[PDB]
């Protein structure tokens, strides 16, 4: 039934919007990580080291 | 039996010559026992001061009525004699003058253009006459709508600069314009460097070429001389002109982001994605199958009366975009609609239907180029804006090169986040807010 | 000789995608700095805090 | 040097289908199926048929579907157009070269193997009533149609615009009817350019092979003459007033053409006072408003109407018709210089060329010829023709205009509108 989403358009149309869906995920990823104040990733921002001790 | 490559290739070459004059003469030869004649100048209302305009329109109804040779009707008597037409137009950039004639009658024809473009009369009675022929052609043009909104569009668009003058002129120019303004105007821009002769059908170029030397030899031969003006760049402002009419059954909008000149290249996409949103009419076969999305929905939801897309081409300028006329309950879902299209085909042109808009253009050029008179005003046109004739295999080139990628790149140029220019005519209560049409013109999802 | 709004607006502001990659960055950048200069605004104003506690403490 | 142009080619097949073709080696190509299937083939039972056909082209068909037919040909940015007369339908397809053959399919499927499914034809209906709004905001078509209601009992009497009444009741039955009685082999042309004569007679051979319809070209139109008024208050009086002239062909028809160029047809200048039109001297002479005049020149298989339009203010009608009228009398009277009918002949002559100079222009000459005649006749033989009017043809011609039994149409505030009778 979801044969339908199967074909050359929408194998462009993915191609098309990839650039885009992964920046957004950018924008998630690094807003999930401000949001925490998170750890793993906050420690190794090279600016950004205010907790150290 | 020959393939559409084969026949773009034995589609014959435009032959070219200058005079001594500047006068560049110009020809197709075909088989045709019929022809058109006629001569391109490089003048129209951008060449007009805020004095003069309406000048040109005003010497078009002149041109014809009678010169020194032939006195009063008596072109008129000659043209209709071998069984010519005899027309002309002005636009912002370019007046012609043209005779569709017989072949046999291409010398009689060249003479009398000639006469028409060099020798005109500007009888003072003649000028009275024509005063109220022009008023009456005014209050003529302010019923048909689509007029107005074009009019208004460039009136916006191009706000202070000689671009946002119509052709035609204000009113009080039309009973103000003496015959020494119409003189002045003539003698400055009725110049052989400005101006191109040309022909297509059943005539050698040779002949062309002797009738040229035999008839408008002394134009500039001594002469061009002090005082030219180039084309001074007009300016594009992002603006709204809204004239509401509710007396009116149909609105009417024109909406148009900024195009780039004649000259640039790409225009040929530009052309491609306008093809792609395409036109539409309420006398259409296909509602709802129509290829166009545009289209397709504004047949199925009953959007619409008519749409056309648009691209108009200036000197280094140009307005891009869509006019279309609607009931007062259906102008936001027509722009909501219209707006999208120009967002989809920015961000995600597919390649099928780019193909689409190729062929459309290729059939489009091809349909248009077929008689003597859109090939020879084709000639006239060309050799004023691009200098050469473009051949056929040319165009057939720079189609062909446009992808989907060079859609959604020259369509982001042009659409993507930019102010539009937008005119409003009619029963325009439901026409939305600038800042909603400015809204339109990116997406927040990309 | 192009200017650095136009720049700011042609790398960074087109794409609606990159403005909130932009103002995400912006955002955590600031929260930093600007802490940094309103706590140390803040500690000039005052001087009677834990300034004093160098008495108290390390002698433990 | 261009290519030295190819002739065209000719066919006529037993069944009397005829293919004519023609190869200018042009980047696109033209295809047109011309038949004897206009509006006076419609009787009293069926009005407005030929009507919903014209505007039924994408509509679902034995070989592709509505969906198809328009998504096929947009893809290839290619047009498929119906233009009918009172005489014909004329069935045309544009494409690029390479294309022809999805063109053809196209086109051989629309008017062969067309479906008219019930529930395609039911939605279709509200299109007559957008079509005939649209054709009807010129004041000419009103007038046009009335005179031709006026002048005929019979076949050129019915409209080329379904009437009101009929809308939505136009039976899938109707439509089927019509195609099997009026598309047929006997009745039919199919028209190529830019495509070899090979390909078009296989594709006639193969899909155009139909028989069992009707015999041939008319019930035969009876002139009657007469009037129809339409009180409009409308600004402008339009009025028509005809004679019974000469069927297409005959030699009759071609002075009748002259006569027309004589009196006036359309402007040859921009914005010109028209010095050499006969009619619109005349009326200027003693009418100082704006007005218009043309000579009116209709011919047809079996029958023709000849005279003359005019558009006026209310009050001056009666002065423009009567005017125009005495005009033509002037010239029936034998008061006709040779230099006028030499003009006219010039006029005639550069019109016609110009007429054939498109690929449509051609296209549909050769196929109304293909109909009308059952042979191609070219341009230095139709000019042969034109020249064989001597002057007394056309003294002739408007002899029988000012003695015929007129015909009459009036639009606008009739008030100084004569009625025939004050003629």
């Amino acid at each position: 039934m979801l044969t339908r989403f199967l074909g050359p358009r929408y194998r462009q149309l993915a191609r098309n919007w990839v650039p885009t869906a992964s920046l957004w995920g950018a924008v998630g990823a690094v807003g999930l990580v401000w949001a925490t104040d998170w750890r793993l990733i906050l420690d190794w921002v090279p600016y950004i080291n205010g907790k150290f001790k | 039996t020959a393939t559409y490559a084969q026949a773009l290739q034995s589609v014959p070459e435009t032959q070219v010559s200058q005079l001594d004059n500047g006068l560049r003469v110009a020809s197709e030869q075909s088989s045709q026992p019929t022809c058109t004649v006629g001569v391109w100048i490089d003048a129209g209302s951008r060449y007009e001061s805020e004095k003069n305009n309406g000048a040109g329109y005003f010497v078009e109804h002149l041109a014809f009525k009678g010169t020194k040779n032939r006195p009063g009707n008596a072109l008129e008597k000659e043209v209709e004699s071998m069984g010519a037409h005899l027309n002309a137009y002005s636009t912002r950039e370019h007046t012609a003058y043209y005779i569709k004639a017989l072949s046999k009658d291409l010398p009689k024809a060249v003479e009398l253009l000639a006469d028409i473009v060099q020798n005109c009369s500007l009888e003072d009675s003649q000028i009275e006459k024509e005063r109220d022929v022009i008023l009456q052609e005014l209050q003529e043009n302010d019923t048909s709508m689509r007029d107005v909104v074009f009019n208004y569009l460039h009136a916006t668009a191009f706000q202070g600069t000689p671009l946002a003058q119509s052709v035609e002129g204000p009113s009080e120019n039309v009973r103000k314009l003496s015959r020494a303004d119409l003189t002045e105007y003539l003698s400055r821009h009725y110049k052989a460097p400005r101006m191109v002769l040309a022909a297509a059908g059943g005539l050698e170029h040779r002949q062309l070429l002797d009738l040229a030397q035999k008839h408008f030899s002394g134009l500039s031969g001594t002469y061009d001389e002090d005082a030219v003006p180039t084309l001074s760049p007009c300016r594009f402002t992002g603006s709204q002109i809204c004239h509401r009419e509710d007396g009116l059954p149909l609105a009417h909008v024109a909406i148009a982001v900024e195009g780039p000149g004649w000259a640039h290249p790409d225009n040929v996409a530009l052309q491609v994605a306008n093809a792609i949103i395409g036109h539409y009419d309420c006398t259409y076969g296909g509602g709802a199958h129509l290829s166009s999305p545009l289209a397709s929905i504004a047949a199925t939801n009953k959007l619409c009366q008519s749409f056309q897309t648009f691209n108009i081409c200036y000197a280094d300028t140009g307005l891009l975009g869509a006019h279309f006329v609607c009931d007062h309950m259906s102008i936001d879902d027509m722009m909501f609609v219209l707006q999208g299209q120009w967002m989809r085909l920015c961000t995600s042109a597919t390649e099928s239907e780019v193909l689409r808009g190729k062929n459309l253009l290729r059939n489009a050029l091809v349909s248009h180029l077929d008689g003597t008179t859109p090939v020879c005003e084709d000639i006239g046109r060309s050799l004023l804006t691009y200098g050469r004739r473009i051949p056929l295999a040319e165009w057939e080139s720079r189609i062909a090169e446009v992808d989907a990628r060079v859609v959604r790149e020259v369509c982001s140029k042009y659409f993507y986040d930019q102010c539009p220019a937008v005119a409003g005519f009619g029963p325009i209560e439901q026409l939305p807010d600038y800042n909603r049409i400015r809204s339109g013109m990116f997406w927040l999802r990309f | 000789a192009p200017t650095l709004t136009a720049r700011l607006y042609s790398l960074l502001f087109r794409r609606t995608s990159t403005f909130a990659l932009t103002i995400v960055v912006g955002a955590l950048f600031f929260e930093r700095a600007f802490d940094q200069g309103a706590d140390a605004i803040y500690e000039h104003i005052n001087e009677g805090k834990l300034w004093k506690h160098i008495k108290h403490k390390y002698e433990n | 040097v261009p290519p030295h142009p190819q002739d065209l080619e000719f066919t006529r097949l037993p069944n009397g289908l005829v293919i004519a073709s023609l190869e200018n080696y042009a980047p696109a190509s033209r295809i047109g199926l011309f038949i004897k299937a206009g509006s006076r083939y419609e009787n009293s039972n069926n009005l407005g048929t030929s009507h919903l056909l014209r505007l039924a082209s994408s509509l679902t068909t034995k070989g592709a579907s509505s969906f198809k037919i328009t998504r096929g040909i947009e893809a290839v940015g290619g047009k498929l157009s119906v233009t009918s007369t009172r005489e014909n339908m004329a069935y045309t397809v544009e494409c690029l070269r390479d294309d022809v053959d999805i063109l053809m399919e196209f086109l051989l499927n629309v008017t062969t193997a067309p479906e008219f499914r019930r529930w395609e034809v039911a939605a279709l209906q509200p299109q007559l009533r957008i079509d005939k709004a649209v054709a009807l905001q010129n004041p000419q078509a009103h007038v046009i149609e009335n005179l031709h209601a006026a002048a005929y009992r019979n076949a050129l009497a019915n409209s080329l615009y379904c009437p009101d009444y009929r809308i939505g009741k136009v039976t899938p039955v109707e439509l089927h009817d019509y195609v099997q009685n009026h598309f047929t082999s006997a009745r039919m042309a199919l028209i190529g350019l830019g495509v070899s004569h090979p390909v078009l007679k296989q594709v006639a051979e193969q899909f155009l092979n139909i028989r069992g319809g009707l015999g041939l070209s008319g019930a035969k139109a009876k002139y009657h003459g007469g009037e129809i008024r339409e009180q409009n208050g409308d600004s402008l009086v339009h009025a028509a007033l005809v004679a019974e002239s000469a069927a297409i062909g005959s030699a009759e028809a071609n002075a009748f053409s002259v006569l027309q160029h004589v009196l006036g047809a359309g402007p040859h200048v921009k914005r010109g006072s028209n010095a050499t039109s006969s009619l619109y001297q005349a009326v200027a002479k003693g009418v100082h408003q704006p007005f218009d005049v043309s000579a009116f020149n209709a011919s047809y298989s079996d029958s023709g109407l000849f005279g003359f339009y005019t558009i006026s203010q209310a009050a001056s009608a009666g002065d423009v018709i009567k005017a125009a009228y005495n005009q033509v009398k002037t010239i029936a009277q034998g008061n006709l210089s040779n230099p006028d009918v030499q003009a006219a002949k010039n006029k005639l002559k550069a019109g016609y060329l110009m007429s054939v100079e498109s690929s449509e222009g051609f296209l549909d000459e050769v196929g109304s010829q293909a109909l009308a005649a059952g042979s191609y006749t070219p341009p230095s033989t139709v000019l042969q023709q034109i020249d064989a009017v001597a002057d007394a043809d056309v003294i002739n011609a408007a002899k029988k205009f000012v003695s015929g039994r007129k015909s009459m149409a009036a639009s606008g505030n009739l008030g100084h509108t004569p009625f025939i009778d004050e003629l």
